[PDB]
RNA sequence: ACUCUGGUUUCUCUUCAGAUCGCAUAAAUCUUUCGCCUUUUACUAAAGAUUUCCGUGGAGAGGAACAACUCUGAGUCUUAACCCAAUUUUUUGAGGCCUUGCUUUGGCAAGGCUA
């Protein structure tokens, strides 16, 4: 029932103030709803050939999609009335799910890319000059030496960061039957093809 | 200096955008220039002559459509060297101008139906269908009848290219029949022959 | 905040701090860290983040930082020490380089945010780059290291290699641009600072080695950091530090004391707080009330790092010991930025940084009133005490010594010290500070240099702003309603001012122009004009580049040209210049100050020219730094070098004026190299003077222009893709459409994320990230900066080309397009014909 | 350095040199050093090099150039500046300069005003241009210049700009604007007969909120009220100034007398009953006023006894009725009905009549056709004025100097000013540019909307 | 390791609700624009303003249950084996004498003498 989604990055253009914006603009997402025109019903819908409109002026190298004029309202249409600027960019969560349950909770899977430690390549930085004078007390110790690295937990734990909200918390408030859509996310992506 | 000229001018809505007027710099003052000039000679006092009123249409290198709306007929010139690739006679109510000098064709009338004629139809069917309450239906056949033909003999060839008109007399036959099928039983029947 | 006022008396403990970096790479959230550190009563929501430096409506909505938002706070460092902080948090968006320019010229140091998960990012080298350029301590902050353990879930030593590959990419930009040795960047030497803004870990090693000695005692921090970091492994027999492994599976000391203690920490609470986490926090020192420990995740991840962690001291030692203070930076500050250079009495004063002596304030952002009414004009006071209710005087940017008619008088009102979302209101403000100006806001465009109203005439502007980047996106508007043209053009100058970069100019059809640095800049730059400001509705036009004009062969006719007198003569022919010499002018590398030997010998050596004609170049380009080269290459057996050079000047003007504006559009002329073959000289002063000879040479620049074979020069993007591995072919599908190339896709180390470079037309470009994010699914992100200029393919003069209204038109016929739509937006001629 | 040499003064053509237009550069749109072209009239740049203005000399072979800032002559091309005696008219007309002398017997001199393009005209009577129908500016501001204490305060621009003004405060721009207006208005060596007040309209726009638009026409009497009121507090300073040029000029003293009335269902004992309460007793309120609003009676509903509808005709002493102590002027409110008459107390030096011609009925706004005859020449408030004050005030004819007449219907509204030039007996209707004489008697057949009087 | 601090659950009641009352989402009415139009009752779908309903939070009050069980916070958070001092006080070589100035005298001020 849940979503394998870790960000939402997949929401672009396809969120609720992407809708608001189309519907304000009369203006149909491919994948979005469609309503009927707002109050600016014919505002300037019928505007005629001007010397500012002038087609002869302008440079056609892409069509301007609904997409454009959704991403960057205020600047690809003109009278912008109700309408809501849509979340630009997350950083990609780059959160990598374990399969196996047996592998170390902190591991490099072949997923991630190597890193080129490139020793051999020329690269001087600074040393103690194998100082003896500064020694270590022999009572100091690495902090949290005596607890592991990780448990059987640490790997749920973290998946479970990068989940939904339900289960992304670890207490709330109960909530009535009624109030728990459990296919809500199911509509609010993309249509699968096909 | 804020040119402002474009604000108040008219043009043909009925017509798409690349079809009517193209209100550049240039034509537009134009065209204000000239309804200055032809209001210039005409005393307030005798007459007046209001530019809301009046239209103002202009052809030259940026407007490749002459309008006008002479008697109820809206139409729109466009010669046969500007945007016309070659005529096609398929079309009704395209009138093909010819030069009388040359024997040949040179531009072509794109006629449509005024909007004011539209309106007055429409309000004549309203008037009709607003005194039927004791008019049998034969009489009220008859003024439609009549006032279907005085349009349609009047813009026989403009009507067909005028698609609002075409959906304007099926919603007004329409909605005589529904009156006389109300005038027979208070209850629409499901389905009732045209005979 | 006494204190905080009488800390700005002090020059010695200022530090004028720029956060830059790439695009969300918490350098907000860091400047929310420190202001949760110094303010109580603000404190971060547990799932929504604060944002207290985006304070505009657009950043909060788009969740993007726009305009740089100053910070002024008092930090004390390891020692317990407390400073004065000016923190610039400038934004991290590629098109929002001209705040980030603006910061750089009233701060001394650069603090680089870095995210660990991602690399070095293109704002990443780009920052680096000006900020070495502009002659400024780099100091590096990786942030996000949350990502390697919480996200990425590499283990410790993988981190390290991480974090340490971060360092040596960044050392190696670092050395590319600069020359300096002293300039390597490494956590010893405490230039570097690992940190995780989220959850609110901020340490370097002197920092976290203090936290050893508060704990376990007589440890000596400062020589303890010295060993954590590098391959430098403990070796606990001996309990000394050696560069060799002791055992087969000994780790690092970073790994072990440093990263070891990290992981455990973040994966206690993350997976371990029911069971072992009050174990640790006993462990560790920490404790936690009964309700602090029925937090979520996160929120406990925070408060346990803020506990374990304290305040924020490594980045204050950072910036302490690192980035010098307005005094000590003043000197390169001045020889860099003030035209006069320290060499001048103002140059030597300037350096002393004295609170009191001549007021010489430099002002490079305008932040807007609440109603948008009023500006205030925000800028560091390099000497003297301004005063509320002090009258200045206040020069623009033309202003010099002779005409000295870009300044004007102004009555400074209240002065304030800006913190984000408050404003300290003060009565005077020392050298060597930031400070909110008001009153000021009308003479001040762009930059400004602000002195006192009298008693200093030696006092020249200091040099503007030289932005990384080129504003090519070029965008019309008109108002709705044209009977509302004067609230449209008050809008266009409010965005002006406000805007560092914008450039707002009335092309001679009367239409009116704002150039940007990309599609959001112009969207945010259109909101603010119709929100703010003008509060009308305005017609913004299809967006649409700025094209450079170019000849490919020398002219093939001696063109010439005749005064309206007819007694000067003007031969003139034009050329392509070098590759790479046009770049090389542009960037500085050679200047019309240099003497005509060290310029010749450059142009011989670098480029074999030859000596004669190499010391006869006359002028440099449109601009001082124009690419372009006038080279007078008359004989002086044919013609009198003293006659000739009565008119250079005026030559030089109108030589000036036409690679300004071109012949094939009003368009700069770019890559040309003019030759004077013959030039007939009046001896009379009076027929000779400039409102003849500057025409003419506008003319005779013309058709050498033309007679040499012309073509259109477009603006190139350069593109960094975010993207996974299998979105790489959607990618390449994108870039396909719109004539675009790649140039590099190289897997990101310590990340699953690949990175595509390429290079695509800007006017092409136009819902080209939009594009990407919809194929792609939102999991390729794009970011886009001017490059370079490229040649349109397709001759733009050949009249045989047929073009059609609403369809793209083939390569061959893209030049010919692009001249006449130019010509018809700019309201020109239909074409332009080659005898003129 | 060499000025007297420059060949280009006969080049100036003084016809299209117009400085009622914003000064800004017509390409970089900054107000900064603007230099005025003086052959083609527009505005640039700079003088230096690379500049707009520098540009523009060199490629239209315009040689000659204005500061409008420091009212100086440039020759970009060659970069020196022009001195001379000939061209000391055009930057009288950029900045008039009118001294104490010239000020004084500004009201007592007679001469057509002689202009470049060969139109005479009077300085004072000059009309002001229509900028999408705001005739009602310029009305109000025709009023306001025909007053001499008021122009005389701001035709000498240094007995305001030495004032305190507020960081945050932008009413000084309707002030210093005004002023400029006034002096171009008075200019007795303009190059044109009509003054444009784009700037002077740009100020109003910007310091109401939004209110009295150029687009769209409003009321003159609100117009007028709220221009007198941010005048005053303008010109307040930093401070309660409680004695300004506009209170000293216009602003008067009344006595209101309210007396509450009962509800009309209640019996008359309770009604006697509730008059020993203060409540329903009188009760005086001492406010002063910047403007008398004078109630016509309501207009005629039938026609006359001989089949013929009339005009309605009333006289000025009749609606002056208002503000003495014997009528009584029933106020109701939605809630309750008040009875309150007014008292003058203290006569304004001059004073502002402001006839309340549209009233909003039940369902629209309707306009009043009531027309008033009026003497423009002796009237006598003497009578209404208290015992007490009237020994103060010896001093009460009033004569008419201007009066704005609204015509046609409310929505289509045409203002138009009938002025009295002093020092003479003829009267100038001030119709948008077009200036009129008109005889005095057909000003009281007209439907009088502002008034202005003088004590004299 | 000392002493005082004094709950949780549940059922009602009265009020206040900013806040996603609600990580969910209904209906009715009115006024505008439409869509159907031929009249109710249903409606078409946008906007605006209301009301009701299903629920919610805080605080206050009154009963019941586990009322007897402990918390947290504050309070000073209170102890001896063997080992020690050149930067602030139980191991710290810091003593005395004289000169002359000066104070009403006492003394003070500076210098010199050491061992």
């Amino acid at each position: 029932l849940l979503t394998d989604l870790v960000d939402d990055n997949y929401f672009y253009l396809f969120d609720l103030k992407a809708f608001f914006t189309s519907k304000a603009l009369n203006m149909a997402i491919p994948g979005g709803p469609k309503f009927e025109p707002l109050v600016r019903d014919i505002n300037l819908q019928d505007e005629d050939w001007n010397e500012f409109n002038d087609i002869n002026k302008i440079i056609i190298r892409q069509p301007i999609r609904t997409e454009y004029k959704i991403a960057f309202p205020y600047l690809y249409n003109n009278l912008p009335h109700h309408v809501h600027l849509t979340w630009y960019h997350t950083p990609n969560v780059v959160f990598i799910k374990t399969e196996d349950p047996d592998l170390p909770a902190f591991y490099f899977d072949p997923l991630i890319n190597p890193i080129s430690h490139r020793h051999s390549v020329k690269s001087q930085e600074p040393l103690p000059d194998d100082d003896e004078e500064f020694e270590l007390p022999e009572f100091v110790e690495p902090f949290l030496k005596d607890t592991p690295l990780y448990t059987d937990n640490t790997a749920n734990g973290i998946a479970l960061l990068w989940a939904p909200r339900p289960f992304n918390l670890r207490s709330g408030r109960t909530r009535r039957a009624l109030d728990i859509p459990l296919v809500k996310n199911w509509y609010r992506e993309h249509c699968p093809a096909g | 200096p804020n040119n402002e000229n474009i604000v108040g001018y008219n043009n043909k809505k009925c017509w798409p955008r690349d079809a009517r007027m193209r209100l550049m710099k240039h034509d537009v003052n134009l065209g204000r220039a000239v309804f200055w000039d032809i209001k210039n000679r005409l005393p307030r006092s005798v007459t007046t002559v209001q530019w809301e009123n009046s239209f103002v249409s202009v052809y030259s290198k940026d407007n490749p459509n002459l309008l006008f709306n002479m008697c109820g007929f809206e139409c729109r010139i466009l010669p046969k060297c500007r945007t016309s690739y070659e005529e096609f006679t398929h079309k009704d109510g395209v009138w093909n101008l010819q030069n009388e000098v040359t024997k040949e064709r040179t531009a072509q009338c794109f006629l449509r139906v005024d909007d004011e004629s539209m309106q007055r139809f429409h309000n004549r069917v309203r008037q009709i269908l607003m005194a039927s309450g004791s008019t049998t239906f034969t009489k009220i056949v008859n003024k439609w009848n009549t006032a279907l033909i005085g349009l349609m003999t009047y813009f026989r060839e403009a009507v067909v290219n005028t698609q609002e008109l075409l959906d304007l007399l099926v919603k007004c036959e329409n909605k005589i029949q529904t009156r006389i099928k109300i005038g027979l039983n208070s209850k629409m029947p499901s389905r009732f022959p045209p005979v | 905040m006494d204190f905080l006022a009488d800390l700005m008396d002090n020059s010695e403990l200022i530090r004028n701090v720029t956060l830059c970096g790439h695009l969300h790479h918490g350098k907000t959230c860091f400047v929310d860290c420190l202001i949760e550190q110094t303010h109580p009563e603000i404190r971060k929501r547990y799932d929504q983040d604060l944002c207290y430096t985006d304070i505009l409506f657009t950043e909060q909505e788009r969740g993007v930082g726009i305009k740089s938002t100053p910070v002024t706070v008092v930090l004390p460092d390891t020692k317990g020490k407390s400073y004065l902080f000016n923190i610039m948090d400038t934004p991290g968006h590629v098109n929002f380089s001209d705040e980030v320019t603006a910061g750089l010229r009233i701060s001394d140091g650069v603090v680089l945010f870095i995210d660990a998960a991602e690399g070095v990012m293109l704002n990443t080298e780009r920052l680096i780059k000006h900020a070495v350029q502009e002659r400024l301590a780099v100091t590096v902050c990786i942030n996000k290291i949350d990502r390697l353990i919480l996200e990425l879930k590499l283990p410790p030593t993988d981190a390290y290699y991480k974090l340490r590959h971060i360092v040596d990419e960044v050392n190696g930009l670092i050395s590319m641009y600069s020359t300096d040795e002293n300039l390597i960047l490494s956590p010893l030497l405490g230039n570097v600072c690992f940190s995780s803004s989220q959850y609110s870990i901020c340490f370097t090693l002197g920092s976290f080695a203090k936290i050893y000695a508060d704990t376990f005692g007589d440890i000596n921090y400062q020589e303890f950091a010295k060993r954590l970091w590098g391959d430098i492994y403990f070796n606990p027999k001996t309990r000394k530090f050696t560069k060799k492994a002791p055992t087969s599976s000994s780790q690092r000391s970073f790994v072990e004391f440093i990263l070891e203690p990290l992981y455990k920490i973040l994966a206690q609470v993350v997976g371990d707080v029911d069971t072992s986490l009050p174990r640790t926090l006993d462990e560790l020192g920490i404790h936690l009330t009964k309700e602090e420990l029925k937090l979520n995740i996160r929120p406990l991840l925070r408060l346990v790092c803020k506990k374990f962690f304290g305040e924020f001291t490594g980045f204050v030692d950072m910036c302490v010991q690192h980035i010098p203070s307005p005094k000590v930076g003043a000197k390169p500050k001045i020889e860099h930025t003030y035209t006069g250079g320290v060499d001048s009495d103002l140059g030597e004063a300037m350096s002393d940084c004295d609170p009191d002596g001549p007021l010489m304030c430099h002002t490079t952002k305008m932040y807007s009133t609440d109603d948008g009414v009023q500006f205030h004009a925000f800028g560091r006071v390099l000497s003297g005490t301004i005063h509320a209710g002090q009258p200045v005087k206040v020069l623009g940017e033309n202003y010099t010594l002779e005409d000295e008619e870009d300044s004007q008088i102004c009555t400074v009102g209240r002065l304030w010290i800006s913190v984000a979302r408050y404003h300290i209101e003060v009565n005077r403000v020392p050298a060597g500070n930031w400070v909110l100006i008001e009153g000021v806001d009308q003479p001040i465009v762009k930059t400004a240099t602000i002195t006192e109203p009298r008693g200093n005439e030696e006092a020249q502007i200091f040099r503007p702003l030289k932005f990384n980047t080129t504003s090519v996106i070029k965008i019309a508007v008109e108002p709705v309603n044209p009977s509302e043209l004067p609230k449209m053009l008050d809008g266009l100058r409010k965005v002006n001012k406000s805007y560092p970069s914008l450039t707002t100019k009335v092309e001679e059809s009367g239409e009116h122009v704002i150039l940007g640095t990309g599609e959001l800049y112009l969207d945010c730059v259109m909101h603010d004009l119709r929100k703010m400001y003008s509060e009308i509705d305005i017609k913004v036009a299809d967006p649409v580049v700025t094209f450079c004009e170019t000849v490919v062969e020398t002219s093939s006719l001696k063109c010439f040209a005749e005064t309206p007198n007819k007694k000067n003569k003007i031969t003139m022919i034009a050329e392509p210049l070098e590759k790479g010499l046009a770049e090389d002018i542009e960037n500085e590398v050679v200047q019309i100050t240099w003497n005509r030997k060290k310029l010749g010998e450059f142009f011989q050596t670098k480029y074999d020219w030859d000596l004669l004609a190499a010391r006869s170049i006359w002028a440099f380009g449109p601009d001082a730094t124009g690419p372009n080269i006038l080279v007078d290459d008359t004989l002086p057996s044919e013609v009198d070098k003293a006659l000739l050079g009565s008119v250079k000047d005026s030559i030089v003007q109108g030589f000036q004026w036409g690679t300004r504006e071109g012949p094939l559009c009003d368009e700069l002329i770019r890559n040309v190299k003019f030759k004077i073959l013959d030039a007939v000289v009046a001896q009379e002063p009076l027929h000779r003077g400039g409102g003849q000879i500057i025409p003419t040479a506008r003319r005779v620049v013309y058709s050498a222009f033309l007679m040499a074979t012309p073509r259109l020069m477009e603006p190139y993007y350069f593109v960094e893709v975010q993207a996974p591995a299998d979105c790489v072919s959607a990618v390449y599908t994108v870039l396909a459409r719109r004539r675009g190339h790649v140039t590099q896709d190289a897997p990101i180390p310590g990340s699953p994320l690949y990175t595509i470079k390429a290079f695509i037309p800007a006017i092409d470009s136009f819902g080209f990230e939009t594009d990407l994010r919809t194929h792609t699914q939102g999991q390729a992100f794009s970011l886009s900066v001017f490059h370079h200029w490229q040649i349109v393919p397709g001759d733009p003069l050949d009249k045989s080309i047929v073009i059609r209204p609403l369809e793209p038109q083939p390569a061959p016929h893209l030049a010919r397009e692009f001249m006449i739509k130019t010509r018809r937006r700019k309201g020109l001629s239909e074409d332009v014909s080659i005898s003129k | 350095r060499r000025s007297r040499h420059c060949p280009y003064l006969d080049t100036i053509n003084r016809s299209v040199l117009d400085f009622d237009f914003e000064k800004l550069c017509s390409i970089s749109l900054s107000h900064i050093n603007a230099y005025a072209c003086l052959v083609c009239g527009k505005y640039f740049q700079g003088r230096g090099l690379k500049s707009h203005a520098y540009i523009h000399s060199v490629q239209f072979s315009h040689h000659v150039f204005l500061n409008l800032h420091t009212l100086k002559f440039y020759c970009l091309p060659d970069n020196y500046e022009i001195i001379d005696s000939s061209l000391e008219d055009i930057t009288y007309v950029l900045k008039p300069t009118f001294t104490k002398q010239q000020i004084a017997n500004l009201d007592k001199q007679a001469k057509l005003s002689r202009a470049y393009d060969g139109t005479t005209y009077l300085p004072g009577i000059v009309g002001l241009n229509n900028i999408k129908a705001n005739d009602y500016a310029n009305a109000v501001l025709q009023a306001l210049s025909n007053v001499p204490p008021l122009r005389n305060y701001f035709l000498e621009e240094d007995n305001y700009k030495n004032i305190k003004r507020p960081p945050g405060d932008i009413m000084f721009l309707l002030v210093q604007r005004f002023g400029e207006l006034m002096r171009k208005l008075w200019n007795p060596r303009n190059f044109k007969a009509h003054v444009s007040p784009h700037e002077m309209l740009q100020a109003v726009v910007l310091c109401s909120k939004k209110t009295f638009q150029i687009t769209k026409q409003g009321d003159g009497v609100d117009f007028l009220s709220w221009f007198l009121n941010a005048l005053h507090s303008a010109l307040g300073g930093t401070k309660k100034k409680k004695k300004t040029i506009v209170t000293d000029v216009f602003q008067g003293s009344m006595r209101i007398f309210t007396k509450k009335l009962p509800h009309p269902d209640l019996p008359a004992e309770e009604k006697e009953q509730l008059l020993h309460n203060d409540e329903y007793q009188e009760t005086m309120v001492e406010s002063t006023f910047m403007y008398l609003t004078l109630d016509l009676p309501t207009a005629p509903l039938y026609k006359d006894e001989k089949e013929q509808l009339i005009i309605p005709q009333v006289p000025l002493f009749n609606i002056l009725a208002k503000f003495n102590g014997i009528t009584e002027k029933e106020y109701k409110t939605y809630k309750e009905n008040f009875l309150k008459r007014f008292q003058l107390t203290k006569l304004p030096p001059y004073l502002i009549f402001c006839i309340k011609r549209f009233t909003k009925n039940n369902f629209f706004v309707e306009k009043n056709p009531t027309i008033v005859n009026f003497p423009i020449t002796n009237v006598d408030l003497r009578e209404y004025l208290s015992e007490e004050v009237q020994a103060v005030h010896k001093n009460t004819t009033y004569d008419l100097i201007a009066n704005i007449v609204h015509d046609g219907k409310p929505s289509e509204g045409s203002y138009r000013i009938h002025v009295l030039h002093h020092g003479t007996g003829k009267w100038y209707e001030l119709q948008d540019l077009q200036v009129t004489d008109i005889l005095p008697q057909m000003i009281t057949l007209s439907e009088a909307y502002i008034q202005i009087w003088k004590r004299r």
